RNA sequence: AUGAAUACAUAGUGUUGCAAGGCGAACGAGGGGAAGUGAAACAUCUCAGUACCCUUAGGAAAAGAAAUCAAUUGAGAUUCC
RNA sequence: UAUAAUGGGUCAGCGACUUAUAUUCAGUAGCGAGGUUAACCGUAUAGGGGAGCCGUAGAGAAAUCGAGUCUUAAUAGGGCG
RNA sequence: GAACCCACUGUCGUUGAAAAGCCAGGGGAUGACUUGUGGAUAGGGGUGAAAGGCUAAUCAAGCCUGGUGAUAGCUGGUUCUCCCCGAAAGCUAUUUAGGUAGCGCCUCGGACGAAUACCAUAGGGGGUAGAGCACUGUUUCGGCACCGAUGCAAACUCCGAAUACCUAUGAGUACUAUCCGGGAGACAGACUGCGGGUGCUAACGUCCGUAGUCAAGAG
RNA sequence: AUAGCACUCUGCAAACACGAAAGUGGACGUAUAGGGUGUGAUGCCUGCCCGGUGCUGGAAGGUUAAUUGAUGGGGUUAGCGUAAGCGAAGCUCUUGAUCGAAGCCCCAGUAAACGGCGGCCGUAACUAUAACGGUCCUAAGGUAGCGAAAUUCCUUGUCGGG
RNA sequence: GAUGCAGUGUACCCGCGGCUAGACGGAAAGACCCCGUGAACCUUUACUGCAGCUUGACACUGAACUUUGAGGUUCUAACUCUGUCCCGUGAUCCGGGACGAGGACCGUGUCUGGUGGGUAGUUUGACUGGGGCGGUCUCCUCCUAAAGAGUAACGGAGGAGUACGAAGGUGCGCUCAGCGUGGUCGGAAAUCACGCGUAGAGUAUAAAGGCAAAAGCGCGCUUAACUGCGAGACCCACAAGUCGAGCAGGUACGAAAGUAGGUCUUAGUGAUCCGGUGGUUCUGUAUGGAAGGGCCAUCGCUCAACGGAUAAAAGGUACUCUGGGGAUAACAGGCUGAUACCGCCCAAGAGUUCAUAUCGACGGCGGUGUUUGGCACCUCGAUGUCGGCUCAUCUCAUCCUGGGGCUGAAGCAGGUCCCAAGGGUAUGGCUGUUCGCCAUUUAAAGAGGUACGCGAGCUGGGUUUAGAACGUCGUGA
RNA sequence: GCUGGCGACCAUAGCAAGAGUGAACCACCUGAUCCCUUCCCGAACUCAGAAGUGAAACCUCUUAGCGCUGAUGGUAGUGUGGGAUUACCCAUGUGAGAGUAAGUCAUCGCCAGCU
């Protein structure tokens, strides 16, 4: 017998709107389990660390900063 | 584990929350100050029995 | 009419007269009364007061003239649609 | 499945999606903001019988309101319309 | 040891002469013996020197008639003709696993038309193939844990494609996409190629992903 | 199955069995009798354990039923209050004190009642063994007799006979 | 596992007597095995009732004297007699009468506690490379998983069924770990001081994704671990689950811009029904109340078989039965060849010297389809056998006989390899044996395939029905 | 041309080494009276000021030492069609990682002082 066998639920991760797509105020835009994206303007950050647009716009990927982090804004 | 416990507002309205305690560490009586919808005013709230 | 224990009686015994018993479709009234089944198992529950057993009428039976309902103070005995 | 998996020795005759009620949808006919009677009466498929049913208004657990209504301290917001 | 009552062995018989026998041997044969006639015990009951034996060729609950057309997620069967479309053997849950229910897939009616798809161009995230040793482990040889050479990794990564996926614009081609309703069937799959787990880089083996064919398709 | 043996129940309107009851068998019998249970002529015999379950006999402590209904808490309204409200009696809903048997808990006996009958290490002048000891745990750790057996896996054990 | 398909060989048409190798021959919807939320009967310290037995209260049920509500003594009149006598009456039933012995006991009705396999109805999960035994059943993390999501196995590895009134909020403030130098006990490593290089520390807890405006670490004040909501999204069969700007009220910390709707995040959980508690400008069976119900908040689950069939449930069947399955096991066939058997390559060494006369270590490559297995494709509306008997047929990896090469071949013998399938190739003791051991033979007593050849050709000793017993297991069947 | 503040950008821009700067600015600097401060300490934070020094620090310049950037060509992988099954070959499209040549001691913006 065994002492294997275990697994959790799938928890579907993942960028949700990709850039150059246009969104409205309270989109999701990535799902995330720790800040492998951080959020740039028009961008909030839940308590998941999830990131939704706060302004109607167009979404734009970048890499910025003195640490190279990736950003992810929204564009009015 | 961790006693459930009511905290009733001290006004009279009857409002209560509820949460948990450690008996061990803390055998006095709990008072917090919260929030009573009922006078829409900040009271003073105190343990009481779940029951 | 006769006639014990037992005195009076009563019980018991006999004669005469009258009546009853049995059978047969369904329907009626009453006395008893299942399980298969369903619940996707099963015990509460269901099946169902059904099947069946028993007693007993009539052309029908049962019920019936409010110690009943109703709720503007009104209706007005049973039975069936 | 040629299968060495099932069934049929052969012929003739019989042999299996029904009936009642309710409900929903589609066709078709009448009438149309209206439609329609049931039991019952009726020498009776007629003609009577409007009790009742469906539609015409929603919201709310409900009291209640009503093109609004519920929630709320709120004429904010939101849900059903 | 005959009659009578039994049934230990063997051949035969087994669509028999016989639904338990014949033949040759065998046991008891004044006893707890055998037997006629007539009675008693009736079904969760009877009777049993006890084998669950016997109770009318029937016994772990007799037979007959009723409840009754018991129930059966199981097996079988389901009858004339032509035309159009055409599946699935998956996911989720289930005292569920060969049943069923919601969704996925089929069909019919209505509404609505370019909102759809193929391809081109443009924008976007990645951590696989490969590769590497910068972390985590592991490996060999030298020099003094470190330094120099040298390998490995599904649960290592300093790196990192092709494809696939999402969005916008556009030509051409095509009855496309979507919404609201009536009716389903199906939830046992198989092989082959490619990427893998398991198995011995076994199996016409087993479990996934992906495409084709069969299933339901003849030449 | 049996004669023989043993245990146990039964004082007679017997125990026990059949039956719903009436009643019937037991038995027109009476403990030298009748029922139940086990063993199975006869010979020699029948060891230890009452912790468990059962049976028998005690004990009156703890626990417990129906019944009983002391207390406490509500509902209602005469009345009293400007009011908020208070509020007897009478009905009524509920709470439940006290009393209350057997059984059970407890204590003894009982195995021809159902049942049970163990382990780990040492030790005597050659060797070996262990008369003999060290202990742990039970209610108690197999007496007589028998033993590769209708019982023995290893196993066709080993030795003798044929 | 083919009379019927392919290729090919053979074969004029039809009887009769024989025979049983095949027609997976006929016979009985397999009895073994599994399945169905099938059946029956049996058992018990399974569940739940009932009969029977037993306890107490009330009723039938009365009287008079004593003692500390209860106990004792006496009585007769209820009631008992399967005791005697009389009568009905020609009668061991029954009824009435007279006695005698008992007697408010016994016994019966209603209620009530106990006991209760005597009897009755039922239950006793699923997954599963057959079933059973073992393991598992819900949630979180990583890999498998093929660079979006998702993705299975009784695949490979770990965690959870909590904790915290601060370990929450806010304002202000601060950086770890390691190594080296010196410094009392004091050092491998306690604390102090200065450097060096460097995220290797930490984050309540497993792992992963993260963490400088540190999400890590301190101090003061505090309760936003608030109420009403909520545009818009993620995920999704449903039921559920997740993120959320912003508006209003009341707060906390800041000088302020501001931050705060618990904790870096992802596990720490349970639907509905039925009940308890707080509140309530809802309802209230004539009316006013009330009881009860509704609404808001909240409490009672290892219902862990974790979408939870009941409030409540274990076993046996060889005495058995029905509906099904070759969807699924035991025999034989099939695929495979780990295992098995046979062969070959390299060659340390052994062989007095001498790898290869004969052996041959450590390693490597194949063949066959006699073993043990793996799979579950055929057969469960039946393919019905362990051994022996009778009768066979084929292969060659040859046991004897025949022909050869080499030799550590003097001869006689022997060893090893090659060719060769024409024929031949024991009887007995023991045991059911196949096998095996033993005795005595023979030139030899070969190895295998043929449904482990052959039971519509024979047997039936073994195995595997129903009877009975022993050892052992079980309370018991 | 020097100095300060705030940004763009985040190594071709960084580290390391060497050398320079005092008019103004900045930095050390004085001590601690009142503000304020240390789980001790005027070390930091804070106040009130210029007796000294550019020593340290910060800035500026130089160096390819460490680091970083990095072609071309080839190789690996891979979508589609075909041919094979130790995982290759062909046609077509695509194309790394490592390494080699080589490059780098950044480049811009706003405001204010001093010449
Ligand atoms: C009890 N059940 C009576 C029973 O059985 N009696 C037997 C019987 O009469 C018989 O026995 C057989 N014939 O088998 C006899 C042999 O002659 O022996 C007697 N038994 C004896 N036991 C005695 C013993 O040892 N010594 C003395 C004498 O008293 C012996 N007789």
């Amino acid at each position: 017998s065994t002492k294997n066998g275990r697994d959790s639920n799938p928890k579907m991760l993942g960028v949700k709107v990709y850039g150059g797509q246009t969104v409205t105020a309270g989109n999701i835009i990535v799902r995330q389990r720790g800040t492998e994206f951080h959020a740039g303007a028009n961008v909030g950050m839940g308590r998941d660390h999830t990131l939704f647009a706060t302004a109607d716009g167009v979404v734009k990927f970048e890499v910025k900063g003195q640490f190279g982090r990736r950003y992810v804004k929204v564009e009015t | 584990m961790r006693d459930k416990i009511r905290l009733v507002s001290s006004a009279g309205t009857g409002y209560f929350y509820t949460t948990t305690k450690n008996k061990r560490t803390m055998p006095e009586k709990m008072e917090i100050k919260k929030f009573d919808p009922k006078i829409r005013q900040h009271v003073i709230f105190k343990e009481a029995k779940i029951k």
